[PDB]
């Protein structure tokens, strides 16, 4: 039979069978209970919108995110979404189906044992793999050497790899990602006068940064130019009207990944940790990760960011190297490709958890020789 | 795919005929008169599955091999018979080993221009000279004068 | 070790295929169907032998092949 | 990457042009070389038969 | 100049190349027959009492254990040669695969079932 | 048919069929396991890269040489080299070849020993012969007479012969070699800041010191003009930029030779035990020895080393004497040429160690008559 | 243009390689060019001395 390959993730659940293009069903991770008290009788109101249902009646509700930082908070909500992905989104039942789930990198254990557990007890499959996210974003560019910066919704990771032989001392895995930055646009909207605080508003946020965001090549110019001139401000409607105009906060709010000092985070942006987790590989792989440097992940999608990335990188390298960055045009659904051509291959068809080992060592298993 | 046609060798373009008719059941109306098919295909989407143009636009694109931007009833043919494929690959790739170590006669592990000449005057194709350097870079694909066999498959990929 | 191991293991094998001559009980004309049975095996070793030949010839083929793909990657 | 792609192909003629040149100053050296090879081959003739003379004497 | 006649010649000169491997299938097969016939030594049982018959049995059960010796150095040389053969295969497979993969997608029905789904039984071709 | 002359050497193996010019395959003589995990499934990765595919992907290996002293610590890996050089670097199976492999003087009994025993039952060669590493590099020279220092990678050796009489209580084995100088090398450029340690890292300072080196003239001399101007001061390109620049480092690693106290050495240079050979030899071809002095080996290959040995041994000999220093170009396969010179004569035809020999008296044979 | 890119980078590699190897064979031949040089010229010197010892023996 064929292979589910879904694909947690934080922000947005991505599934399909294996063996295509894209992700058949793609939508929000959301599980947002009412909170008004609800006058009409027999209206048939359900107690938790779940996925895309609740991205049209979030009206009244309170959205919250299961999956906050990689790691699941509330089990519960997890395994809603989880159901709700796989009778109502795909509509096969996971009892004839092997399953191809993804975990971020250094994530803690507990996490990855609960979710085997789950998927061997509750939606009882034959059959459960785990794979770290950045490995496939390496498969779906068909190459096999390469560092590739996997930055995602809710954590940034850095994992490179040469010839097929992953460097477990050189993960450089940092927690600001695409949440952090529709907190931090949210924040400095005030500035204006527009103020966003429900947890519904987000979403509105989360819009705007989407469509209005640009990563600036050099900031300070940038800066300089906004403060003047006025061929930056660009105007955007609300869901209601009373239209916006937004200054210099368009590259502002992106600008936050290269300077995370701005959200007051200590660490270096990550144009600062790809060059840090390349000078811990040894001095003889050096020159292919410079040359194989790899985008994945929705918040790479920035228009002008491969452009930033790769003025830094050359800016602290070696005047020697060649500086190139792979950013494909399918870099959002870059893992879950990989994800299907590796549950495709015929020499994977071995390594899956099988449920009669999983009852033989219990949880416990997926540490053990199938990661 | 090989069975439509040898159901319909015996007749003529007739069959496009029939192809056009079905079309004007649907699509009556063609104003560029060329090569489309991803319109014809959508229609009959539209009826109530879910809209995917990527097949449109890989059935589309099957016609066209040539480069020169024409599509012949012939690529037609190509399209549909490659749409649908059970015996591609030129059946069994152990007796294109078997052809090429044929075609190797001296076993160097690299065809020339000699070895492909003479297997092509054994069959005694007609093809003229810009073709034959065609299939030649086909094969010879890096352009040195050698075809290995990775480079014998290439040539012969899709050909049976 | 092994290799003197390997050459103990291979003429032991030998010896095994020596199949157990006895015809101290045996008349003539059977002498003779037993003589005929040998031959018929010598035959099947000699054509045994001349298809492994061939297909000695044929990976010998091949494996020039490959050297010459080897050179291709490089 | 056109614009790349032809200062790469610029660089590669300029490359060519220094192999040629360099050829040319290796095969000039390695005559030199020779012709030197003989004469101290000479040189070595000439004191050994010195060498001889003197003992002699 | 037309794909479809293309495609006819390749399958032409594919036609062409399968009778020549057949050709030298024959040769084989025949060359296989006379050089066992030249090899094996035919069997002279006429006129031969008991004695002279175990030993020629006995001469024959002897060369027959030098011919298994050898066949089985080249069976074993053949096994080598195979081995080594799927080694670098493998090897070339790996130089030349990555983005090899099947990337195929299913979303794409085949028309012949949109055919037949759209008009019943009257699309019989495909 | 054609012999098969071997040169196990320690640091390049040499090898090609008797009769050519020069060796058809020289690869270095190490052999790698991979040291990381390996995420990449289906890759085909080995388990063990040997000869010059391990100097490709030496970023992710452990090399170790099989050979550390002329005599061979790793029997396994220095099977798993003749294998690799029979099989792939020169595609001959040695079922149909003799071979003519070489050993230094001196060498523990039992290595030799292995060596035919090896050569004889996995292999299964016709006939094998072992030959002395300093007679071939007199053979190639075309000369009958002459002290031969043959300084390798592994272990320097000091052989004199005159009219084809060995002698063999002259001669004088030093054990500081090639690598030796590569260990003090990597010592002293620590003095400046750069530091290589890794097994991988080894082999860009070998390339260095190949690169760079040179025996001075007189060091005293050297060292005060290192030490005021700058003319010296050469720059190489690591491989991944961040060129570092050579000082007095230069020729302070070649002049170990000279004086080996500098890695802690008691014994005398290599200009002192030749001398100390010649004393050793009878007083009648002391005139011959200094006349014929041969270098060899590829250590010998140091700009200005033929200078500095024939300075020190014409202060060392008596003033009548006439000290000549034979160094051909052809240097580093002097050994082997000499090796393909002696298994393509007539006369030599018949000392081979023929297989059935070695069946009637055990491997013992090699230090029998047929030596 | 990337696949022509690609081809034009690999020729200006190989030319690269080659260029440095016939740098490093005439530094190579020209050092033993100048020590040939000085050994003839200590060598005329010499035997002008030889012919001197001669006369006067
Ligand atoms: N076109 C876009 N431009 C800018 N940011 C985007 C775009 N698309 C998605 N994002 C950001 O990326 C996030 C989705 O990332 P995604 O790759 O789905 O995370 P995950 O790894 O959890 O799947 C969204 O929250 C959004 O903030
Ligand atoms: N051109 C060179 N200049 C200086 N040192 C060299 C040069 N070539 C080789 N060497 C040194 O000599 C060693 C090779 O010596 P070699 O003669 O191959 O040893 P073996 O006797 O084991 O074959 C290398 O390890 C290197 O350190
Ligand atoms: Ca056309
Ligand atoms: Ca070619
Ligand atoms: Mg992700
Ligand atoms: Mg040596």
């Amino acid at each position: 039979t064929t292979a589910l390959v879904c694909d947690n993730g934080s922000g947005l659940v991505k599934a399909g069978f294996a063996g295509d293009d894209a992700p058949r069903a793609v939508f929000p991770s959301i599980v947002g209970r009412p909170r008004h008290q609800g006058v009409m009788v027999g209206m048939g109101q359900k107690d938790s919108y779940v996925g895309d249902e609740a991205q049209s009646k979030r009206g009244i509700l309170t959205l919250k995110y299961p999956i906050e930082h990689g790691i699941i908070t509330n089990w519960d909500d997890m395994e809603k979404i989880w159901h709700h992905t796989f009778y109502n989104e795909l509509r096969v039942a996971p009892e004839e189906h092997p399953t191809l789930l993804t975990e971020a990198p250094l994530n803690p254990k507990a996490n990855r044992e609960k979710m085997t557990q789950i998927m061997f007890e509750t939606f009882n499959v034959p059959a459960m793999y785990v794979a770290i996210q950045a490995v496939l974003s390496l498969y779906a560019s068909g190459r096999t050497t390469g560092i590739v910066l996997d930055s995602g919704d809710g954590v940034t990771h850095n994992v490179p790899i040469y010839e097929g032989y992953a460097l477990p001392h050189a993960i450089m895995r940092l927690d600001l990602a695409g949440r952090d930055l529709t907190d931090y646009l949210m924040k400095i909207l005030t500035e204006r006068g527009y103020s966003f605080v429900t947890t519904a508003e987000r979403e509105i946020v989360r819009d705007i940064k989407e469509k209005l965001c640009y990563v600036a090549l050099d900031f300070e110019n940038e800066m300089a130019t906004a403060a003047s001139s006025s061929s930056l401000e660009k105007s955007y409607e609300l869901p209601d009207g009373q239209v916006i105009t937004i200054g210099n906060e368009r590259f502002r709010c992106p600008e936050t990944l290269f300077q995370p000092s701005f959200i007051g985070m200590e660490s270096a942006g990550i144009h600062e940790t790809t060059y840090n987790s390349i000078m811990k590989c040894d001095i003889d792989i050096r020159k292919d990760l410079y040359a194989n440097n790899v985008l994945s992940g929705g918040t790479t999608m920035y228009p002008g960011i491969a452009d930033r990335m790769q003025k830094e990188i050359t800016a602290l390298a070696p005047s020697t190297m060649k500086i190139k960055i792979i950013a494909p045009p399918e870099r959002k659904y870059s893992v879950w490709i990989g994800g299907s051509i590796l549950a495709s291959l015929s020499t994977f068809q071995q390594m899956w958890i099988s449920k009669q080992e999983y009852d033989e060592a219990g949880p416990s298993i997926v540490h053990r020789k199938c990661f | 795919d090989d069975i439509y046609k040898a159901a319909v060798e015996q007749l003529t373009e007739e069959q496009k005929n029939e192809f056009k008719a079905a079309f004007d059941i649907f699509v009556l109306g063609a104003e560029d008169g060329c090569i489309s098919t991803k319109e014809l295909g959508k229609v009959m989407r539209m009826l109530g599955q879910n809209p995917t143009p990527e097949e449109l636009q890989e059935m589309i694109d099957e016609v066209d091999e040539d480069g020169s931007g024409t599509v012949d009833f012939d690529e037609f043919l190509v399209m549909m018979v490659r749409c649908m494929k059970d015996d591609s690959k030129g059946k069994s790739e152990e007796e294109l080993s078997d052809l090429f170590r044929m075609f190797d006669k001296n076993a160097d592990g690299y065809i020339d221009l000699d070895e492909l000449k003479m297997m092509l005057q054994a069959t005694g194709e007609t093809i003229t000279e810009d073709d034959i350097e065609e299939l030649m870079k086909d094969g010879d694909k890096n352009n040195d004068g050698r075809i290995d066999y990775d480079e014998f498959l290439e040539f012969m990929k899709g050909v049976e | 070790g092994k290799r003197q191991t390997e050459r103990e293991k291979k003429k032991k094998i030998l010896a095994e295929r020596r199949k157990v001559l006895a015809i101290d009980h045996l008349n003539e004309d059977q002498l003779r169907e037993k003589a005929k049975e040998l031959w018929q095996s010598i035959y099947n070793l000699e054509a045994e032998k001349f298809d492994l030949q061939e297909k000695f010839k044929q990976q010998k083929y091949e494996i020039n092949v490959l050297r010459n793909r080897i050179n291709d990657n490089q | 990457i056109e614009s790349d792609l032809e200062r790469a192909e610029e660089r590669a003629e300029l490359s060519e042009g220094k192999c040629a040149e360099l050829e040319e100053e290796l095969k000039t050296v390695t005559n030199n070389l020779k012709s030197l090879e003989a004469q101290a081959e000479k040189y070595s003739q000439k004191e050994d038969k010195y060498e001889e003379e003197i003992k002699v004497l | 100049i037309s794909a479809s006649r293309k495609l006819q010649l390749k399958t032409l000169m594919l036609q062409i190349a399968k009778q020549e491997m057949e050709r030298e299938a024959e040769e084989r097969r025949g060359e296989k027959g006379r050089v066992l016939r030249t090899r094996c030594q035919p069997l002279e049982l006429d006129g031969l009492g008991f004695e002279e018959l175990q030993d020629l049995c006995r001469q024959l059960h002897a060369r027959v254990d030098k011919v298994d010796e050898e066949r089985y150095d080249v069976e074993a040389k053949v096994t080598k040669n195979i081995t080594e053969i799927a080694d670098l295969t493998q090897k070339i497979y790996d130089l030349r695969g990555k983005f090899k993969r099947p990337t195929l997608r299913r979303v794409r029905i085949s028309a012949d079932a949109m055919m037949q789904a759209l008009l019943g039984t009257r699309a019989k071709e495909s």
